[PDB]
């Protein structure tokens, strides 16, 4: 389950990096209201000449264009601005010829079916004051057609070139965000944006040659009118600290019903479910909760562990002298066998136990396990309390997460049995060693567990010997109950706690208590 | 087999958000691109009288 | 004149691999099995280079 | 398709078949390559029938051979087609031609897979140590322009052949080597030259390129570090031109069994293509 | 075939319709359930 | 070193370590000596540039590869300083310069040990097949006068170079050969020459003198019995220079391996 | 056996075989480097002989010692063609030129290992404390320019050397030391200088800086952290000159067997050195 989740993540971090990659090209250089909609907008344009004798234009340009106008809706009289400008537009040009008496359009834009026509809008209604968290929004507007007018080139002599016709169709696609800058205040909206399909008639230049060109050019584009409306109605649907409260909620989580939360594979669309956002948030945002976690402790440690592995099966010709408590050379036992790269206070054995857990320990889970996995019950853990929070905005869901990985159940063990004996490695400090049966201590060994434990299946012990032995004491323990309880079975283990209540319930309890971060 | 599939879908879901940013400002930002024209002259007489 | 080609990258690409080869002929034994038994997934190849 | 993908199981019969210069007599053709000046030397309008008389005694049968006239090597290196089934080539050392007859031996010594080159549409490059470029003709100018992997230009502009490297000068033939593995925007004129991409290989089975004059160390190699020297490689020493043919003829079998013509033939001369 | 970036955004296009239909939200309820069960407390609308 | 004294094992383990050219394209430089008519011909500023990223294709890191140009063969004969591992030297036939060719393939083919000799006050003697004297400078001019076993001339006058016997007039190298076993009072032009005595052998796991032109060799060797064909000893077909070059880069490695890397030390090959 | 590595038996046969002085005056060459100054202040025209006939008397055949006339600290640090097997230079402490005869020292009391460096076409980068650049001619003046991994200049524009950072200022021998792992465009008056590529290590089994004057004190480490005195490294009490060369003669083997062969030169070496 958390299984999943977790590492599911790590596995789909490649993707960071393309949608990082998108909103930098892109980037620059509760309660519901209602309200049909009349949007009036009209083009601008910019004609610029040539010097020399006059029979040359230079540029025809779109350029953006202000409205602003008063329109009734539901018996209140509303003010509307709106600014109108287009993008993906194509430069066409005419060549009369080289000589200083041939007509000439260096550059004159057309918008065509691969461009787009944006209209700003803000109103000065309360609903649209009030939308700064918006949870979702469509327009349902009917279509408008703009048509080009006439445009005269005035030649210094005769018979004078006139480009006509040209239009296009314009039809509400997709609606975002948006916000306009004037020279002190803000004007909130969610400008929609136009595409474009091309209309009769089509557009020439008399006396030339070009004619029946589909578009609309820049050189009169409004023909005459005084705006251009669309028309419609559009829905919309609306709505260091953090830590002390997660602990505090933490508190309370009951018992039977989180283990078993963790024994369904919580993974990727399951976590971001109950979030309820505003925009692409738990988006980008299960993305940037990914952009957190190639970032972090449990990051860079796996991707150690990795290298540690090929690097010492790459060099062998020249491996690590390093050194190895067990049979031989293999990152997990030996590299931490020797790179006890930290120091002073109590016994041998503990250290490399302890550097051999490290290693071992946390890091195994990403990989291949049997049982409720430690962190199977940390997701239970986040699942649940990112959950009795409510909360949406992003600058929160990532990190929380990692940080929660990097800091949950800072401590714990694991065994490996094989032969009828537990080997367990009490991380930090601790290690014991049992006749799996008549739970028994014998000498335990950094030799027998070097191995054993390098290569096979270990089990995040969810109960360790202390609560153990004082279980099997005070109660019976059937020798097939217990067999079970060893590899943490999900079943056996749930009754218990179920059932029962005695101890049990507090090696699970005071575990949640630890996954406090 | 259809287990992965089906459920493999729902699993890589939070892309269709990614992928669908694309499109809306993939397109709200765009480029302006090129005609290629100019195979021949557009050659015409230059002056009424 | 600049449409065509008909090669790239291979020279590079048909070299390099002279070069892995020979780095082969150390790699240990055991050390390599084990690099085997750990889910070397995306995240982890694209890690170091 | 019968051929290959089966083993000939030796055994050793050791049964020997014998001669082999019979059969060759009754069902060859010998052709003679020489230049004008060798011709022009002997002065006589009975010189091709008088040596044919005298290839009766080595045992070639009246309409067996044949007299073809290069008048220069450059010429010669262009319309080599091959006409006879045995081809020994008589050549004059001009030491100031030396490459031009290094280039034709390397043509005619050998074997040739080529096929057509573009030059006006795409940017080509050399496979292996026997990928050349073979391109003959009028005049042979061939500038060229090693891309890097961008189709750019290396040390010059893929757009003014002004900055390309020439590495031929109005040849007659000629075989151009580029490093290995590297586009080139190659410039050749056309007009006068044809240039066509050849694949190398099997040595000639025919032609004995007859070496007059000198003294002399063949490299045929475009390498540096090897020199082959082949049995279809012979060398004679100079008197005069009369002395040359009739040693050509009395060792015509020994000069034809340093070559054996079954896998001639071919079905003309030079190139190859399979385009 | 066919699939002009079809298949492609499609096979994108094939979720952005899962995710939005029973198979969906189901999966999304019998989570909560859980969470929600240890979690905050059992909405109780009758329960056995 | 301070070890030669025990051998070394000869077990077949049969185990070839594989490739030998990675090493070389990482750790070697490489050292391409040509002509000044060689680079004429190109025309290019860039040719050494261009020819460099070309030598990245066989293998050759960009600050490998380096570029000397002598104008003559018979300076590039006089002050010898080889300067990279691997030497590949091109050298353009020129007939009537044969044997001042001839006389600096023998140097830099191979390898040489020289110790310095004082014409002035001691007579000398070569002793094997092996002692020649090997003088280079400006303008190299030797006269030589045999002596008997008493220190006096045979078929001259120790005392007049008038009647020495000239075996070298004014040349840029000249590896000098004498009757062994027999003294002789020398009577070089020291001030434009510089005469030492050099014991030969080892050769030269560096060198491979590439020849453009003719046909011919050339025997390194003083005597007539002998003729050494060595692979360092490369030719090739004169075209065009930008062809030669192509070629050289085209087979890099072949030519290096054609060498080795032993044999580098100080430049200058004369041992005073 | 000798193109390779060979490692010796260590039994303890404990057995000195005796002298060693008595093959080193037979078979070796001791070649003196003085200043000029230092013939001159003899003015004899007949000092290099009598001090030959001297030279007997330790043990030196008459053909044996050759005598070597730097004129500067400077020039000698150029031509080191050191000639014989054995070499004695002798420095007099002039303390404007301290690091001209520091640079000096770290050239003959080391075996350098040099490639020569394009200016021109490739900018450089050193490896370890080992690679440094070794340049020397008529004037020799470097100015460098650190490049980021772009290939671009750190307080320089890799186009114009005025914005360069001058590191050398007409030097007749310069040991440049630039921050390690580092490129930089370089440049140097190669009209007059040569700087070419060395990396460092076997030491000298000949030279014996011998100087005079001073409360002496060279540094060879280019570091701050090492100060190396070797044997190599000697130092005598200058009163005249003729009472150096006595105490050179007087001293001979005691000089040379702090000295000794040339191991990287010997003939059982000649594959890895020579």
């Amino acid at each position: 389950m958390a299984s999943l989740i977790y590492r599911q993540l790590l596995t789909n971090s490649y993707t960071v990096d393309l949608s990082d990659e998108i909103q930098e090209i892109g980037s620059t250089k509760e309660m519901q209201y209602n309200r049909d909609i009349t949007i009036r907008f009209k083009f601008a344009s910019s004609i610029v000449k040539s010097g020399g004798l006059g029979y040359k234009w230079s540029e025809i340009s779109f350029k953006p264009a202000n409205y602003q106008y008063t329109y009734t809706r539901d018996g209140e009289e509303v003010t509307a601005h709106t600014t109108c400008s287009v993008n993906g537009m194509n430069d066409f040009n005419f060549n009369g010829g080289s000589l200083p008496t041939d007509f000439v359009i260096s550059r004159y834009e057309v918008i065509k079916e691969n461009s787009y026509v944006y209209v700003d809008y803000w109103d000065d209604s309360q609903a649209f004051r009030n939308m700064v968290y918006v949870r979702s929004l469509a327009a349902n507007l009917n279509s408008v057609i703009c048509t080009g007018g006439d445009y005269s080139f005035a030649l210094p002599v005769g018979q004078w070139p006139v480009m006509t016709g040209g239009a296009v169709s314009l039809h509400s696609a997709g609606v975002t965000l948006s916000t306009q800058f004037t020279d002190f205040v803000s004007l909130n909206s969610l400008r929609f944006r136009f595409r474009l399909t091309v209309e009769e008639p089509s557009f020439s230049i008399t006396r030339t040659r070009v004619s029946r060109l589909y578009g609309l050019p820049a050189a009169n584009p409004n023909n005459g009118k005084e705006y251009y409306e669309v028309a419609g109605r559009f829905s919309l649907i609306s709505l260091g600290e953090l830590r002390e409260e997660f602990n505090a909620l933490s508190q309370e989580i009951a018992m039977s019903q989180l283990i078993d939360l963790a024994l369904l594979p919580l993974d990727m669309f399951s976590m971001f479910s109950g979030i309820k956002s505003t925009i692409d948030a738990a988006k980008s945002m299960a993305t940037s909760v990914m952009k957190k976690f190639k970032k972090s402790g449990l990051a860079n440690s796996v991707s150690t562990l990795t290298d540690s592995l090929s690097d010492a099966a790459s060099s062998i010709s020249r491996g690590a002298s390093i050194r190895s408590v067990g049979s031989s050379a293999s990152a997990w036992t030996d590299v931490s066998t020797q790179i006890t790269d930290v120091s002073s206070s109590v016994s041998s054995i503990s250290t490399q136990t302890s550097t051999i857990s490290r290693r071992l320990r946390l890091k195994e889970m990403a990989t291949q396990t049997e049982g409720m996995n430690f962190d199977d019950i940390s997701a239970a853990v986040l699942k649940t309390k990112i959950d009795r929070s409510t909360q949406i905005s992003p600058n929160t869901l990532p990190d929380i997460v990692t940080e929660a990985s990097e800091k949950f159940i800072p401590n714990r063990a694991y065994r490996v049995i094989n032969n009828d004996e537990v080997f367990e490695a009490g991380t930090d400090g601790r290690f014991f060693a049992y006749r799996v049966e008549t739970f028994d201590e014998i000498p335990f060994d950094v030799q027998k567990f070097a191995d054993l434990v390098t290569d096979s299946p270990v089990i995040s012990a969810i109960i360790d010997f202390k609560t153990l032995k004082n279980l099997n004491d005070n109660y019976g323990i059937s020798r097939q109950q217990a067999f079970n309880l060893l590899r943490s079975d999900p079943r056996v283990l749930r009754e218990f706690i179920n059932q029962d209540n005695p101890i049990i319930r507090n090696r699970i309890e005071q575990l949640i208590m630890q996954c406090r971060l | 087999m259809a287990s992965l599939i089906y459920r493999q879908l729902l699993t890589n879901s939070y892309t269709v958000d990614l992928s669908d940013e694309i499109q809306e400002i993939g397109s709200t930002k765009t480029q302006n691109v090129t005609i290629n024209l100019g195979p021949f002259a557009q050659t015409g007489y230059a002056p009424v009288n | 004149n600049s449409v065509t080609v008909r090669q790239d990258l291979e020279r590079q690409l048909g070299e390099l691999r002279e070069e892995f080869n020979a780095l082969s002929q150390e790699i240990a034994m055991s050390q390599l099995i084990d690099l085997a038994l750990l889910p070397l997934d995306m995240f982890s190849m694209f890690s170091g280079i | 398709n019968y051929g290959i993908n089966l083993p000939i199981t030796g055994s050793m019969d050791t049964a020997y078949a014998n001669s082999t210069q019979e059969e060759t007599f009754l069902t060859s053709t010998l052709c003679l390559y020489y230049p004008t000046e060798a011709a022009t030397e002997i002065n006589d309008n009975s010189w091709k029938d008088t040596l044919s008389q005298l290839f009766l005694t080595k045992g070639w049968p009246t309409g067996s051979v044949y007299f073809k006239e290069y008048t220069d090597i450059a010429s010669f290196s262009v319309d080599p087609q091959l006409y006879c089934d045995y081809n020994v080539v008589l050549m004059k050392y001009d030491a100031t031609l030396q490459l031009d007859m290094s280039e034709l031996a390397d043509l005619i010594l050998n074997e040739w897979l080529c096929n057509p080159m573009d030059i006006t549409l795409y940017y080509y490059q050399q496979t292996d140590e026997a990928n050349k470029w073979i391109s003959m003709g009028s005049s042979c100018t061939i500038k060229v322009c090693p891309l890097n992997t961008q189709t750019l230009g290396i040390g010059c502009l893929t757009t003014d052949t002004a900055t390309f490297e020439e590495v031929a000068t109005a040849e007659k033939l000629v075989i151009t080597d580029v490093v290995d593995g590297v586009n080139h925007k190659l410039d050749v004129t056309t007009a006068t030259c044809t240039i066509r991409n050849c694949k190398k290989l099997g040595p000639r089975e025919n032609v004995a390129v007859i070496q007059v004059g000198g003294s002399d160390v063949l490299d045929i190699t475009a390498d540096p570090t090897t020199a082959p020297q082949t049995e279809r490689m012979m060398r004679i020493n100079w008197k005069k031109w009369w002395q040359v043919f009739y040693t050509v003829v009395d060792y015509v079998n020994q000069i034809i069994q340093a070559m054996s013509k079954r896998s001639r033939s071919l079905n003309s001369a030079a190139f190859y293509y399979r385009i």
